């Protein structure tokens, strides 16, 4: 039985347009645990983002949070690129300021 | 620490 | 004077796929707050997930709801028939919507779309049982299902392969 | 209060494309202090805290070969279990393990467990006592009879009861300052505009330490149980997690309507009004 990401994106700290941070992607709830998670820039692939070490909850299902730093604007947009085999293609989720 | 040994299934 | 809200060229579309909502203003989403819209000068060029959700219309008292749903979202369920898919004219059969992916919510549509909803079959089974007939062989008896989560019951999957019945005249 | 350290071990296979990718992670509480990645170039047991980052050579050496070990003996699971539910050669599995030990109050062992399942769903559990185990499947009961045999139940009790938890406690003390220290949640709330007569109005808790927490919405002191909207508890990267709570609210009533905060980290429960 396989099972799908929840997706959630955030920042660290309170997101302030002029003040570096990190823009986190945290999946959870999915099963198996491949997964492609990329952070996306006005649509573009952000090298070199990072990872934590695959976990997982009670239920055995599989979390990770993919996260680079970043500064903020009122123009840039950012998103979290996922895919995964319960996926029919590519959820992009847009990082939306106060979910 | 890990327990030691492990056993397979 | 209450307006009416529709979409063409229906409210269950396919992502990736175009709709425009048309009212006869200010647009809105029952629950959480749809930017699309704050970006229009109601057409979508691509639907999305984004897009799913209750909407209301008004400028008077708001309209009926319009459920926009979309599909395509996870793979698809299989769908088969139990204990077969040939059955005798006047005849009921079981339909079984089978998702290898957890749901707790499933569709059942036909085709030729008249849909039913429905939960698992047992505790945590992602896997809904469906009745239908008596058939007829004047008549065609075309199946398609899907399956959602019911906390986004607006995000459907893929719907499965056609299920045809075969019913002996 | 109670504290805890538990293991979290996942091997997936990879038709083709060599050997399976083996992961394991170590936690004390909610935060991580070890890892194995079978893909990393180290082939070691790494540091994730700066507190086990004290242990010298010896500890490095030793648990680099027990994950080895763990590694091997999953690495075996997979091909086990793929004969066991006689599945094709095509497709990739998953085998998870999950075991560690929980101290009350006082320092003290309080329970152990050791569960393990395959692609996702529970395969075999120790049960509560440490002596017997709920082999809830039938191929289950096969790897049940190896293991009460070869007297595994016997030597996880004396690895949970015994070095689990003394491990555990020179732990805590290590990470004094990380593991017995609360960070106590930044809390605010937020109001969004849905329509002309509706409003969301959204709980924050943020930089809290442990991960347990509660956010409740109570409107004229009544619970908002079925209209809340809660996200799951999630990481900040930083140590500390976050959560929020939201509630729709008919527009000019944001005043009947208070948040309520439960936390370690917060010497009592706290009550945030909208409107004081």
């Amino acid at each position: 039985i396989q099972r799908t990401p929840k997706i959630q994106v955030y920042s660290r700290h309170p997101a302030e347009n002029g003040k570096s941070n990190f823009l986190n992607c945290y999946v959870s709830g999915f099963h198996p645990s491949d997964i492609e998670v990329d952070l996306l820039k006005n649509g573009e692939r952000i090298e070199k983002v990072e990872h934590s070490d695959l976990s997982f909850s009670k239920d055995w299902s599989f979390y990770l949070l993919y996260y680079t730093e970043f500064t903020p604007t009122e123009k840039d947009e950012y998103a979290c690129r996922v895919n995964h085999v319960t996926l029919s293609q590519p959820k992009i989720v847009k990082w939306d300021r106060d979910m | 620490i890990l327990k030691e040994p492990v056993h397979g299934v | 004077p209450k307006p009416t809200l529709w979409a063409e060229p229906g409210s269950v579309i396919t992502q990736g796929s175009p709709v425009t909502l048309r009212c006869q203003y200010r647009l809105y989403r029952e629950k959480k707050t749809a930017p699309w819209i704050t970006r229009i000068p109601f057409p979508i060029p691509s639907i999305t997930w984004e897009h799913a959700g209750r909407y209301r219309c008004y400028y008077s008292e708001s309209s009926d709801p319009l459920e926009l749903v979309v599909t395509g979202a996870y793979i698809k369920p299989t769908l088969s028939a139990q204990p077969s898919p040939v059955v005798n004219s006047g005849g009921n059969v079981t339909l079984q919507c089978d998702s290898q992916v957890a749901f707790d919510g499933f569709i059942l549509c036909k085709e030729g779309p008249q849909c039913l909803n429905s939960q698992p079959h047992a505790r945590g089974s992602s896997r809904a049982i469906f009745s239908v007939g008596p058939v007829s062989p004047s008549r065609r008896w075309w199946y398609r299902c899907y399956a959602y989560d019911s906390n986004s019951p607006y995000e459907w999957s893929l719907p499965s392969d056609l299920l045809e019945l075969l019913v002996l005249g | 209060g109670s504290h805890s350290m538990r293991y979290f071990f996942t091997s997936v296979s990879r038709p083709g494309r060599g050997e399976p990718r083996f992961i394991a992670v170590g936690y004390v509480d909610d935060t991580q202090f070890v890892r194995f990645d079978s893909d990393a170039a180290s082939q070691r047991m790494e540091p994730r805290a700066p507190w086990i980052e004290q242990e010298g050579p010896e500890y490095w050496d030793g648990e680099t070969r027990k994950v080895k070990a763990h590694s091997q003996t999953h690495r075996v699971d997979l091909g086990t279990l793929r004969g066991y539910y006689n599945q094709s050669e095509a497709g990739s599995h998953t085998v998870q393990r999950m075991y560690g030990c929980d101290v009350g109050s006082d320092w003290r062992f309080l329970r152990g467990y050791h569960q393990y399942a395959y692609d996702g769903k529970d395969y075999i559990a120790l049960k509560e006592d440490l002596r017997s185990w709920t082999a809830a499947d039938m191929a289950a009961q096969t790897t049940k009879h190896k293991w009460e045999a070869a007297h595994v139940a016997e030597q996880l009790r004396a690895y949970l009861e015994g070095t689990c938890v003394e491990w555990l406690r020179r732990y805590l003390e290590n990470g004094k300052e990380t593991l017995q220290r609360t960070d106590a949640p930044k809390t605010h709330m937020t109001h969004h505009a849905v329509s002309d007569h509706e409003a969301t109005l959204r709980c924050w808790a943020l930089s809290f330490y442990p991960a347990e927490i509660t956010l409740t919405w109570q409107r004229d002191g009544e619970d908002q149980t079925q209209d809340t909207e809660l996200v799951e508890t999630r990481p900040a990267g930083d140590g500390t997690f976050q959560k929020w709570a939201a509630v729709v609210v008919p527009s000019g009533q944001e005043q009947r309507y208070t948040c309520h905060v439960q936390h370690e980290g917060l010497p009592k429960p706290l009550t945030l009004r909208w409107e004081p």
